[PDB]
């Protein structure tokens, strides 16, 4: 019934520092008149991705190159034991629109990400075309004609079919493009934060008279709102017609990253292996991210969490109330905050909210 | 009447201020004892008062407990006199002496240390009760002179 | 109704080790505001009068790097000496520039610190004063140069 | 089985100044909301690399230096009776980046840890290739092809293998570099900390009215939060290849160093030789840290220890059983108050919990 | 076998007028929870440093100063009779790494410490340099090798075996600088000294806990490469001194009644100390002292038990709430001499 | 002592491609005193002379209309190879005399990112560097003539 699920995250870390620009200064963000500390929609993507609870569930990540001859030499491996060569080259080349001649470096447009399922599938397909004698502009009008063949390709990478690809030279151009299925929005802290600096030292063994390194770095603790949107019908369209028990599923493993995965840096030297701490779902007609419930910057009372909750549950209490929305609402939290709008489900464990997904909200 | 008033940063910087401040509490003769001071909300003040006073907008009053004296001549209280010896005493022997002069003539003191006095006493009790209507010592609108009596 | 700055500088110079000491101890600029010999010190130079005490608050916290970090000589700009030293980076000149507030003063503090620089101290304190919008960048314009001169 | 090894620490130190700043102050840190006084990864780290513990049990240290020169020197010394020094200056220079030639000075682009072991398998492979007249790119070529033998060379120098190597010039930049399987988080204190000022005075035998000197320092008495976690695989690798049960016997060695060591600062004068309150080792699949369990700074009660032990207790209840992991746990404590739901196993003594993560839970 | 040799010790004192702070104030610590009474380290240090039974049983106190001054004048007289002065003045140039040596009064960097046998010893070494006309540097570079010699002469005086001392511009900076061998802490109260108002009594009576840490081959390194039993001497001594020592002389609350109050020593692998064993202040029982005992011998025994400390172990205790043992003071420092 | 504009355009050539996109993302022409990249570009060229600041301002904020949409080959005009595009309406130009200071630096590069025009850049430098009524005059001018003569 309802086409969009909303996510929403709660999570506390401790003292690190996730996102860094080019001055290896937190990354900042300013909302509503407040810094707070800020972690970027794609590192928050891209941890997802190459997370191994994807890898797990999900299957493969895509191939995201600017390069194309250290691609097509990749190509040449897997299919080559699948294709002939000169199809696979030829694939290449009609896909990127660029010419794959074995040339040391050949590079595409843009950074672009590549499934090698679906060039398997683009060099059956030429390899149709070659044998029919075929010209290859009637073989994109023949390939236009059925979009969701090459979509289906996308079920064997998923992330792009989250997040979407964009086309400028090749047939590509024509055909695999897409609109991505998940809308996210870059973490920010539910409180103000001045960052911390530590100031380091790396001592040399072999000067005793001195430091051999003197230096800074910016790093905070904070409590975090991630927030994230699956419109349900473009992912089943971007995975070729796949049903909503697909989708579905897809939904529930992307609330888990989303409540699990934390992004690399600089981890090994802080640590902030943290939990979310809580984590709400709603079904909806039209998308709706509660982070206008921080514009207020949240104050600490007993912490910044526990407030931060507590002004979660209100606000989306007055924009369910005052907009009328009656879709389908589960929460689960760690810590004894209840939820004020009934009906938001109350799940015990994760694992209960993420069936509940599958489920549709039962 | 046993109050408990924060006085405000801007109206509480110099002790005459604190003792104006203090003042200003009766539209209608006192004792008063610092807890802390220099919070963001001001003085943290413990005060005696033999009238009830109302809350201005300088010397806020956070709670008013009424006292009735049942004292009795055996009896072993903790006490904290907060008060200040002079003839300015800096020995040590010469201020627990100076306590057990007023003191001793009313109650005998059987522990204490240094000035805010922090102490055990034993007890004349209508002798004792006077002395702590009276106050004991120098600076009595000053901070000084509040003794303030515990049950064991 | 400025500041006078060579005076506030010599003012510091005659400073009892008390206080200069005393003075030097404080970790973030606002926390001048707790020490007496602080509002001793700026007393005669108008920290009366309010939007003056900003000012000089980043004055002192700057002369505060201690001992004597600060050394005066078209005049010298705060580039141009943090250039002039060789050991700073320019990236730590970055990250002043960028920097929120507070801690900026404070980034500033430890490179004054670290080039125990040679200015031209009015300029740097007027500089200081009106910190920073354009300054921020005028101060990078000037690093840059001076360093690729070299 | 499981991939990650978390080891938690509860530690309660008396008034001390265990990390300080450019200015001698304490290592604050805002959380969540509160002030707390914090020990530097760094520092943690290095206390253990450098402890006689880790000499014990562990085997050399890395040494990290920027100095070429001095390096070369210590390499000719030790390695000289082994290779010709032609050969060990050469080595040098290519995993560098940097020419080594007898000069007064000699840099490289940053601090580095070096091993002697690994110097020494690298100084063997020049050899060959100086031998046979081979370039220095196909060395580089044939050193690619087998990167697992570098890594074993490891095994001398394993504080590089548990925190990692970089490098930005040298042969060493394409050949040797390990990310380092073991994080840690600077420890933070459970509750909220104002720190005291203590006032220095040195007094001087020669004049008899005033002092000398007069000082300040910050310090602070806290119970601090520690965490560690150890990739396994992660630790197999970079050691080239060696067994769980390696890597196992090094994760006990670490946690007995996290619930062990102190920062040696400004301990000949504060002396906070305190031992770990509460440690608690978990096996899962994705690294957890317990830290959240003090978001909200613990308040005195009979103290900060027990609260704080609290704390984490409900909170491992919570998230055990909201997310719903089930992994090989087991806890040693000094005082509980305060039991965890009995699916972590209670060591009564440290020796015992370290032979339970030797033995893989 | 050992090497740290661990002294914990309660004593109880009045809380008064001890060891004071900038604001006259008696110096305080937040511990843990609860503010409690402080005896600074290094008025510990100086206490015993200073102290009669110091003087009888260790040595003459290193002497530390800032004027260079008076010093010279000082070494002029003690050295004059043994030392030609212009040794004497290019020594302390040397040595102390500031030009000598005439003027109303020269400065040093810092607050040093000397022992004038050390001095004496360098004196000796510089005459036979300049008479064999070895360069400055070179004298240095001979008297980098050896450093046990400069040790044996901080065998003269002791205290700096302690405490350590650190220099920046001079020569010892590069040659005979030092590092302490044993550790103290700050004395904190085992209990609460605010009381909270709207048997358990007791005032003007503290009960402190004192832990020093001695550093065996530290301070065998320290002084000369002296035996093991030397070292354990200025141990004992040492445990004398924490168990007894009270600024201001004001004796031990029972001093006519106890040598000591409470002492237990260990001999360990690695340092550890049993403050945590007060984290949670003590509450009166009866007095302080006597909770406060039971309260040390508990969290003794839950940290030996737990953490499998085989140390080489022995007290001396008063009251009878116990969990080796000792009938008298003495006989500990004795039991500490001779190395369990 | 004028700027030697071919010199600066192969400078600018010669640019890594950190720099020439550093400077590709500025929006107005005073931005550009925010990059370091800019300064080090310009520096020889004679900046650090205030009065040829600004021309080398608009000078550099044309060429990084980016990437290499102004070609260099009597001399030809700006306005003549604006007109020999084709791509641009007169109107437009207009326009672009009719906006106030900044704005018409803006507006320009903007034309000349839709023209990529072939001209003869130090003529195009000069025109730059004077930049006022007359030469706005000019650049219509020959737009609307050689417009005309196609």
């Amino acid at each position: 019934m309802s086409n969009f699920i909303n996510i929403h995250v709660l999570i506390s870390h401790s003292p690190s520092c996730l996102n860094r620009d080019d001055m290896n200064m937190q990354k900042d963000a300013i909302f509503g008149g407040k810094r707070r500390v800020r972690i970027s929609s794609q590192s928050l993507k891209r941890a997802m991705r190459k997370s191994g609870y994807y890898a797990q569930n999900i299957g493969e990540s895509s191939l995201r190159t600017i390069h194309l001859a250290q691609l097509r030499d990749v190509l040449r491996q897997k299919l080559g034991e699948r294709f002939d060569q000169k199809i696979i080259d030829k694939t290449l080349a009609l896909l990127s629109g660029k010419s794959v001649d074995e040339a040391e470096k050949i590079s595409a447009d843009a950074v672009t990400p590549w499934v090698v399922g679906e060039i398997a599938w683009f060099c059956e397909q030429v390899a149709k075309a070659e044998a029919d004698n075929l010209d290859d502009k009637k073989l994109l009008k023949v390939l236009k004609e059925d979009i969701a063949a090459i979509r289906v390709n996308l079920q064997q990478g998923v992330d792009i079919a989250l997040s979407g690809r964009m086309a400028t030279s090749g047939m590509m151009t024509e055909l695999g493009k897409v609109d991505g299925a998940m809308s996210i929005a870059h973490a920010i802290t539910t409180h103000q934060v001045d960052s911390d600096i530590d100031w380091f030292t790396a001592v040399d063994d072999l000067q005793e008279q001195g430091s051999a390194h003197l230096g800074t770095q910016e790093f905070s603790s904070g409590v975090f709102y991630r927030y994230a949107n699956i419109n349900l019908a473009q992912l089943q369209e971007n995975l070729g017609g796949a049903s909503r028990e697909q989708a579905l599923e897809i939904a529930t493993h992307v609330v888990h990253m989303l409540a699990t995965e934390v992004p690399g840096a600089k981890q090994r030297t802080y640590a902030a292996f943290n939990p979310a701490d809580m984590v709400m779902v709603n079904f909806s007609d039209m998308p709706l991210s509660m982070a206008n419930a921080f514009e207020k910057a949240v104050k600490a009372k007993d912490g910044f969490l526990q407030p931060s909750i507590q002004a979660f549950n209100q606000y989306w209490d007055r924009v369910a109330n005052g907009y009328g929305l009656n879709g389908a609402a589960a929460q689960f939290s760690l810590s004894d905050v209840d939820p004020i709008t009934a009906q938001v489900k109350q799940m015990p464990t994760l694992e209960q909210l993420k069936s509940w997904v599958r489920n549709n909200g039962e | 009447y046993l109050s408990k008033v924060i006085i405000a940063r801007a109206w509480s910087r110099d002790l005459y201020q604190l003792h104006q401040g203090l003042w200003h509490l009766f539209p209608n003769d006192f004792l008063f004892h610092v807890e802390k001071r220099n919070t963001p909300e001001g003085c943290h003040v413990l005060l005696q008062s033999a009238q009830m006073p109302v809350s201005t907008a300088v010397a806020t009053v956070i709670k008013t407990k009424q006292v009735e004296f049942q004292l009795q001549v055996g009896v072993p209280l903790y006490f904290r006199l907060r008060a200040n010896p002079i003839k300015p005493l800096i020995k040590e022997a010469e201020q627990i002496a100076w306590l057990q002069r007023k003191l001793g003539n009313a109650a005998r003191v059987e522990d204490v240390h240094p000035v805010c006095f922090e102490g055990v006493l034993t007890i004349d009790a209508p002798a004792l009760i006077d002395l702590v209507q009276q106050g004991i010592g120098p600076a009595k609108s000053m901070g000084c002179g509040l003794l303030s009596l515990a049950p064991l | 109704d400025e500041i006078d700055a060579m005076a506030l500088y010599r003012a510091w110079q005659q400073l009892d080790n008390g206080s200069c000491a005393q003075i030097r101890r404080v970790s973030e600029p606002d926390e001048l505001r707790d020490i007496p010999a602080f509002y001793r010190l700026v007393q005669p130079f108008g920290w009366e009068n309010p939007r003056h005490q900003q000012a000089l608050l980043r004055m002192v916290f700057c002369l505060s790097a201690g001992k004597n970090v600060i050394r005066h000589q078209t005049g010298i700009s705060l580039g141009r000496a943090l250039a002039n030293s060789g050991r700073i980076n320019e990236r730590r000149i970055f990250q002043l520039i960028r920097a929120d507030r507070t801690a900026d003063m404070v980034q500033l503090r430890r490179l004054l610190t670290h080039a125990e620089p040679v200015l031209d101290w009015p300029l740097m304190a007027r500089m200081l004063t009106w910190w920073g919008k354009r300054e921020r960048q005028q101060l990078l314009e000037d690093f840059v140069l001076t360093t690729n001169k070299n």
